[PDB]
């Protein structure tokens, strides 16, 4: 009924709210601290911070905090990416107040006790371990660290050698410098904005400029290669995409989809996916491949991902490239761009068809722009992309510094010079 | 309304501490504690410095006990220097457990 | 301002509607962009015979690969052209195919789905191509202990019943399977009234109803002669099935007590009960502070890697219990705490405790329903399960009647003195002897 | 570990606003795109 | 306070104790206690 309601304060923190109909409300304070905010000496402290969200803080002991949310059947999720760190908080309409006072403690009153922070430490390994089970995670990670040099090439997961060495002052300093007013965006899905503000005003007023971590962007072509014993091999090939919320970017997104192979059908094969077709024809029976597309504030990464077998690695890899070369040679007919488009549009909508989805989308936008762009407008922007534009962007991959990351038996994985 | 009493109370305290073997031993009131479950967790929470110190002082202590010799008058623990360094840590531990107990009522 | 209860009552009611043949039409409106139309057929793996044990599941690989109208890749292309994702999921009681797509795409959406369900262009080439795929999926499923164990469970609790067969089906029935057999399968089980055409989002019920291509109907009886239950009770024998492989790093245990069908007043109370025990993983942020004992103990004492209580609900059968993956030297301690929890539950539940689980349930049950896909499945499946009701707002009421005595009496029907259904996939060398597990369901001491 | 032998592979990353978003929640936990 | 938490046990606990006390005497069969039934 009532649409969202943004409001930038004097501090510069953003806040939104949507009194929805249904029974479930969810706050989420998104602080601007991603993994790109750590240095050589600070690496792995966001990771630990992410995992220390239930520790004692100034008003609420670790015990109260967890038993408290249990009391009421809430959930407290602490999500992070290379650029941001969403602190989610779900619970029943009637219990938001009990819950909010928890989110506030957790975020503005953390008390990292030597003893408490010390117990955690080992959790990092356990966490890292489970996430590194998906080749995607280590390759994807390795990708970022090869393509960047300084900031976005920092991974999400603590470096093995740092684990036990993440000190209390480190956490306290990261909170202090990054968990600040200018970088924050409140976001409610079932709360009163009037009452939200009040609270935001009372609890979120802290000073801290950007880049006390060492903010800045830079792309650098590089290749990280991980040999294994596994039959299958994964590899990424990516060159500087266009930036976040910019036209070029958007273009990329649309091109992405022309090749992009995320199956829309269970047990179904893509007929739409060029990459898949092309790859497929020159490739063996079992394989899988998809267009990769990343966009961040101050740079992007666009290019594709492959999953071949030991002796097909190259064939696949090249095949994919060649095809994306085709579009950059100009060869791309109108029919396919419009399908792509509609694919993308559909996607975005579904992406925001959920509370959790919406709440992410909103916060996300808060941190980038400073307001909420409605869907419609969104939709218009994507449509504006020119059928040529797409090609043009694609031209850029082929004529853009390469950066690749592979895993598995790498006898048959092309190097930079190979392609 | 404790003015004379407080001073009087303070006076009584110095004599007990001085009188106690702990002052003579050189181990601060905090090292004399009965090591139980709460004390145990507070202990674990101690800094390397604080913590290693307790280990040496008890080391030196149990060494004297073993030999039945007292430390020199010059080197004793003076009441005015009551490092209640455990207290801080020990408090919370209890604080946290009281809470837990209370949260379990209903 | 607005309060939980209020919100509840305000939610868009679901419109159930029927075609001449029994096609069921349901839909939840919101006047939103995306839509997820679906056809929730309810002929699953429990209707298959020993041979066609994997028939259904085989259909599902052909569902999307051709209609006489739309040959080789014409479905996907069109689906790709439409921009709507197409998924096909298959259970031991319920096969379903759905589309996600822009609300304006209903027109060609519902056409497509309808098309899919009925006409499936299946050539010998596609049959022999799928076979090879299936056989390879099977090999892959063997690589998943959770999937290996949960089958096991069903086979042992359902030993000697059609219900205990893998939806994936027997290895060699994939090889043998006669091309003629998929037809009979489809023909015999795809006939509504079984089927439901559901959907949620921005559409008008009115139009869904109408949009339904009225092309083929239920070729079945008008009388009781049909009444011979195809849904004949299935014995859920209590046994165990231990499959030790000291080569694997961790240990899978799935322990169960048989439970209510889909519809039963005891069946929500149970859920409130498993709210309390909960579920746990290596990565839970609360470890030692979690309020669920199994969770705290586990967290505290490095007892397990991940554990989850479940309520599997079938017409005439139910699987209740939890499942824990633990090092080889921790199997027994984990078995002790859990069963322990059960017992405590039916003798010693406190209102506090039940009230917290209560609330957990609500949330679990509200938050799932966020998004279009989710609402569509609830509406489809709800109709074959619980019949044509959408108990959503009721819930809170039903959930509300929950009392610590209610939860205690309801739990003791199903767990106390009752004989377990236990499967592992060793290191099960320390796994408790059947009689030990058994004696764990009553309280002398421990 | 889950075997990745067949046509089924369909994993590759690219979303609208979020890209490689890692969640750690008090209850659940995961890795998306 | 305490009784409410143990109320379920109290009823269940009460039954076991009476049964146990009676049973031991019954197995024991002390004459004075029995005379009353």
């Amino acid at each position: 009924p009532q649409d969202l309601e943004f409001t930038r304060l004097p501090n510069g923190l953003v806040i939104a709210s949507l009194e929805n109909y249904a029974p479930a409300s969810r706050i989420g304070l998104f602080i601007k601290a991603g993994s790109r905010y750590e240095n050589s000496n600070n690496l792995g402290t966001s990771h630990l911070l992410r995992l220390a969200s239930s520790l004692t803080t100034k008003g609420a002991s670790s015990f109260k905090i967890t038993r408290g949310i249990e009391a009421v059947g809430g959930k407290l999720s602490v999500t992070s990416t290379r650029e941001n760190m969403a602190y989610t908080v779900e619970c029943l309409r009637d219990d938001v107040d009990i819950l909010m006072e928890f989110l506030l403690n957790v975020t503005t009153a953390p008390e990292f006790r030597r003893w408490e922070v010390a117990a955690l430490q080992p959790q990092l390994r356990i966490d890292k371990a489970v996430a590194l089970q998906n080749p995607q995670a280590h390759v994807i990670e390795n990708l970022h660290a090869a393509a960047y040099r300084n900031a976005l090439a920092n991974s999400l997961y603590c470096p093995d050698y740092r684990i036990g060495k993440v000190t209390p002052v480190e956490l306290h300093d990261y909170v202090q410098n990054h968990f600040t007013s200018a970088r924050m965006a409140l976001i409610g899905l079932g709360v009163s904005h009037p009452v939200l503000k009040q609270v935001a005003e009372q609890f979120l007023n802290i000073r801290g400029g950007l880049g006390l971590s060492g903010a800045k962007a830079k792309y650098h072509g590089g290749e990280i290669r991980e040999q294994n014993g596994d039959s299958l091999v994964h590899a990424a090939l990516v060159a500087e995409s266009a930036a976040i919320g910019s036209a070029e970017a958007n273009a990329f997104s649309v091109l992405q989809h022309v090749l992009g192979a995320g199956p829309h059908v269970k047990r179904g094969s893509n007929a739409t996916s060029s990459l898949y077709q092309a790859v497929a024809k020159g490739v063996h029976q079992p394989f899988d491949v998809s267009a990769f597309n990343a966009s961040y504030s101050d740079s992007g990464l666009f290019g594709f991902y492959t999953i071949s077998q030991a002796a097909s690695a190259g064939d696949v890899i090249k095949a994919a490239y060649n095809q994306v070369k085709t579009i950059a040679q100009g060869n791309l007919s109108n029919p396919d761009v419009q399908a792509a488009k509609n694919k993308l549009k559909a996607g975005y909508l579904m992406s925001v068809e959920s509370s959790e989805g919406f709440l992410d989308e909103v916060g996300s936008q808060a941190l980038a722009a400073g307001s909420y762009t409605p869907p419609s407008t969104v939709l218009q922007q994507i449509d504006a992309v020119a059928d040529a534009d797409v090609i043009n962007a694609a031209k850029k991959f082929v004529s853009g510094r390469k950066s690749m990351a592979a895993s598995g038996n790498l006898g048959h994985t092309p190097f930079i010079d190979e392609l | 309304a404790v003015s004379a009493s407080s001073r009087w109370l303070e006076g009584i305290r110095k004599w007990y501490y001085n009188a106690a073997g702990f002052n003579k031993l050189g181990l601060m009131r905090d090292d004399t504690i009965h090591e139980n479950d709460d004390v145990k967790e507070a202990i674990r929470r101690l800094p390397e410095n604080l913590y290693d110190d307790r280990v040496f002082r008890i080391k030196r202590a149990l060494d004297l006990s073993m030999r039945q010799q007292i430390l020199p008058k010059e080197q004793w623990t003076k009441y005015e220097e009551d490092k209640s360094y455990l207290e801080p840590y020990l408090k919370e531990v209890i604080r946290e457990r009281k809470e837990r107990e209370e949260w379990a009522k209903k | 301002t607005a309060t939980y209860a209020q919100a509840l009552q305000s939610v868009p009611e679901t419109q159930v509607s029927q075609l001449d043949n029994g096609l069921r039409v349901a839909s939840e409106q919101s006047s939103q962009p995306t839509c997820t139309v679906g056809v929730w057929i309810d002929a699953g793996s429990r209707y298959e015979s020993e041979k066609n044990n994997g028939a259904g599941y085989f259909v599902e690989h052909l569902a999307f690969k051709g209609t006489k109208n739309r040959p080789g890749n014409a479905l996907e292309k069109e689906v790709e052209s439409m921009g709507a994702h197409l998924n096909a999921y298959s259970t031991r009681e319920h096969t379903a195919y759905y589309i996600k797509a822009l609300s304006k795409d209903l027109p060609k959406a519902v056409e497509l789905l309808a098309d899919i369900v009925q006409n499936c262009s299946l050539e010998d080439s596609q049959i022999e191509k799928e076979r090879d795929v299936i056989l390879q999926e099977l090999q892959e499923n063997d690589t998943s202990m959770r999937d290996v164990v949960f089958n096991y469970l069903h086979a042992t609790a359902f030993q000697g019943t059609p219900l205990a067969q893998s939806v994936e089906g027997p290895s060699e029935n994939v090889r043998k399977l006669s091309r003629a057999d998929l037809t009979e399968y489809l023909s015999r089980h795809y006939k509504a009234p079984r089927m439901v055409l559901a959907a949620a989002g921005g559409l008008e019920h009115r139009q869904l109803l109408d949009l339904a291509q009225k092309h083929f109907s239920g070729l079945s009886g008008t009388y009781d002669e049909d009444a011979v239950p195809t849904l004949s009770p299935c014995r859920f024998t209590g046994s165990q099935i231990c499959h030790r492989e000291d080569g694997l790093p961790l240990a899978h245990v799935a322990i169960a007590v048989e439970g209510p069908g889909w519809a039963h007043p005891d069946n929500v109370a149970l859920q409130v009960a498993n709210a309390i025990i909960g579920h746990y993983d290596c990565t839970y942020g609360g470890g030692a502070h979690l309020s669920s004992p199994l969770a705290s103990i586990a967290a505290t004492n490095k007892l397990c890697q991940s554990f989850q209580t479940f309520n599997i609900c079938y017409a005439d059968t139910g699987l209740l219990g939890a499942h824990f993956v633990c090092d080889h030297m921790s199997i027994d301690d984990m078995m002790f705490v859990l069963q322990g929890q059960w017992m405590r539950l039916c003798t010693s539940a406190t209102e506090s405790e039940v009230l917290r689980g209560k609330n957990l349930l609500r949330n679990a049950l509200v938050s799932h329903l966020d998004g279009t896909t989710p609402v569509c499945e609830d509406i489809g499946r709800s109709l074959l399960t619980y019949g044509r009701r959408i108990p959503l707002a009721e819930w809170e009421s039903r959930i509300a009647e929950v009392d610590a005595r209610v939860v205690r009496e309801v739990c003791s029907k199903y767990f106390y003195d009752q004989c377990p259904a236990v499967a592992g996939f060793g290191p099960i060398e320390q796994l408790p002897d059947y009689n030990r597990i058994r004696s764990g369901m009553f309280w002398l001491r421990f | 570990k889950r075997s990745v032998l067949c046509r089924e592979s369909l994993r590759g990353q690219a979303a609208g606003r979020p890209l490689v978003a890692s969640v750690s929640l008090n209850v659940p936990a995961s890795v998306r795109y | 306070r305490y009784r409410q938490l143990a109320r379920n046990w109290v009823p269940t606990a009460s039954l076991w104790g009476a049964v146990g006390a009676v049973g031991l005497v019954w197995a024991t069969d002390w004459r004075l206690i029995l005379d009353w039934v």
